[PDB]
């Protein structure tokens, strides 16, 4: 047995300590639509930056605007040919683009809306930007939103997300990092970046997600890794409804372990808002405050760390979590009051900062966690 | 010549030292309204200042007109065009 | 056709011109560009 | 939010002269480095 | 030397 569950201690922040954070807002992303009934909601970005300029945040807080990433840059990942279709693309002559949207996994599931290349630079520039200043040392947290979209593979746009600038920002901190830490609380598997990452070394791509019957499909426990990757491959599938005291306790022990042993020299925190209770597809349970304790034990450490948005299908719970886990990042703990912003309304009746959790069934027996964590120690001891 | 970047028209005026101001950028241009003229950028390049800059399309005209009066020889150029391209790895 | 190779000829010795011309003052083109870089320098600074 | 994005502006304007100059000074000593390389190397053929 | 012959030959052929 390695899973011990324990109670839920209140957020405390170490006050001596002090940390740079650099967020990264570009003003345009919120205004590209997915279609009229996708769950893909661009705007939580924006909703939650005005959460974040409204509760005071800025006076103790460093905010930048990234440039949008290059063609080139943008290709350091995907295929040229994926690329140029997703330029050439519009939402008005894919009828001569019939052949190349079927070849590229695009239309049907993933649709093709208008500004779908600058919304795709956007996040890649921003998560460029943020792995550039975290080689330079000037700032601890390198906050980009906008980007975190880690479903996209190499030639396939799958999973609502076209461009994986995570995997772009990996690549920028590798060139002067050895070994970098991934970590998803994404409800789905980080397929995109798994994948990318299957077959090395450098990178520890920790995961926190649920198995079952998805549009992943991936995420076991046995896939570690091949070649020089072989047990670098860390998945902890889990089931519905898990709270935020076991969610805890299998967070804290994992990544105390990855620390002890992996060693890395910076983190790439996935922050995905799909993880939280009321969501539209993630069957989770997790409360706001169970969403960022594992940010603050994160940075407890005191390395520097890239924390990224990516998923969320709902956008109040989304933004009212990212601006939590943005103040907690400044060693702050904001209160539950929403003061009051141009989408005021939207926060639901109850207008307060907080997410509550829903009554499901938690499948998530403490006998799988035990199996799991076990089976995670195992495959782990060998780095 | 308007079609061209600010780079190149600044590269130029600097190559042949040409006296010409360097040109506003389309965002400086756009700076300059009713309230717009009460900026630092705006009160600091308008009147009194040897920094005075200029709108791009009468800087792209003068280098137009210098370009084109600019005689050329093939003899002189080539060579020197040749060993450019052969060098600019080095 | 000697004619068109003329042209041919005189472009390799202009091109051989100039390299020999290089070869010749590198010390003196050098030290000015290091110079150049240096009052740059501090000029930026 | 006038307050917040003035100083959201300014913030940006000082980071992006800093990584300008930064920049500059950087391709200025990489120039020089490699100039002097060039120099170094041409001498021992 | 032989490279120069196929530049030229391009600069009387445009
Ligand atoms: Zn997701």
């Amino acid at each position: 047995m390695v899973y011990e569950a324990t109670p839920f201690d209140p957020i405390t922040v170490k006050p001596s300590d002090k940390r740079r954070v650099a967020y990264f807002y570009d003003a345009d992303v919120g205004n590209y639509a997915y279609g009229a009934g996708h769950p893909m909601k661009p705007h939580r970005i924006r909703m939650a930056h005005s959460l974040i300029m409204n509760y005071g945040l800025y006076k103790k807080m460093e905010i930048y605007r990234a440039k949008p990433a290059t063609k080139q840059e943008m290709c350091q990942f995907h295929t040229d040919e994926y690329i140029d279709f997703l330029s050439r693309v519009t939402p008005d002559n894919l009828e001569m683009f019939k052949r190349e949207s079927v070849k590229f996994n695009v239309g049907d599931d993933c649709p093709v809306f208008d500004g779908l290349y600058e919304y795709c630079s956007i996040s890649g520039g921003g998560s460029m930007e943020g792995a550039a200043r975290l080689n330079r040392g000037k700032c601890d947290v390198a906050v980009n939103y906008a980007g975190g979209l880690h479903h996209a593979k190499k030639s396939e746009a799958s999973g609502f997300c076209y461009l994986n600038d995570i995997v772009l920002g990996i690549i920028e901190l590798l060139r002067y990092h050895p070994r970098v830490l991934y970590i998803d609380i994404d409800v789905h598997h980080g397929d995109g970046v798994e994948e990318a990452f299957y077959t090395t070394d450098r990178v520890m791509t920790c995961s926190f997600h649920k198995y079952g019957e998805f549009f992943p499909g991936t995420g076991e426990l046995r896939d570690i890794g091949v070649g020089a990757g072989k047990n670098y491959a860390v998945n902890v599938p889990l089931r519905d409804g898990i709270d935020d005291a076991t969610y805890r306790s299998v967070f804290e022990p994992v990544i105390k372990k990855i620390m002890e042993w992996y060693q890395p020299s910076a983190v790439v925190l996935q922050c995905g808002g799909d993880s939280l209770s009321g969501d539209r597809l993630g069957c989770f349970n997790l409360s706001m405050e169970g969403h960022a304790n594992c940010v603050n034990y994160v940075k407890s450490f005191g390395i520097p760390m890239m924390v990224v948005g990516g998923g969320g299908y709902t956008m109040r719970n989304v933004a009212r979590t990212w601006c939590f886990e943005t103040g907690l990042l400044n060693n702050v703990v904001l209160d539950k009051d929403l003061p009051y912003n141009e989408y005021y309304e939207y926060y639901g009746p109850d207008y307060k900062l907080s997410v509550r959790p829903s009554n499901m069934f938690n499948v998530n027996t403490p006998e799988y966690l035990d199996k799991v964590m076990t089976n995670i120690f195992a495959n782990l001891e060998n780095t | 010549f308007e079609e061209y970047t600010d780079a190149f028209l600044r590269r130029y005026k600097d190559h042949f030292q040409l006296d010409v101001p360097d040109n506003l950028t389309l965002q400086g241009y756009l700076l300059g309204s009713k309230l717009g003229a009460k900026t630092y950028s705006y009160k600091r390049n308008t009147q009194g200042q040897h920094d005075k800059r200029i709108h791009k399309r009468d800087l792209a005209n003068v280098v137009r007109r210098h370009f084109d009066e600019h005689s050329i020889k093939e003899t002189d150029c080539i060579p020197q065009f040749i060993y450019k391209v052969k060098n600019q790895k080095k | 056709l000697s004619r068109k190779d003329k042209r041919r000829f005189n472009i390799e010795s202009k091109v051989n011109k100039i390299y020999q011309n290089f070869y010749s003052e590198r010390d003196n083109q050098y030290k000015d560009r290091l110079t150049a870089l240096q009052t740059d320098l501090t000029s930026l600074h | 939010e006038t307050i917040a994005t003035r100083t959201f502006i300014h913030q940006d304007f000082h980071k992006k002269v800093t990584d300008l100059r930064a920049r500059l000074l950087n391709r200025t000593t990489q120039t020089w480095y490699d100039i002097n390389k060039e120099r170094r190397d041409m001498d021992i053929v | 030397n032989i490279s120069l012959n196929e530049e030229v030959t391009f600069f009387e052929k445009a």
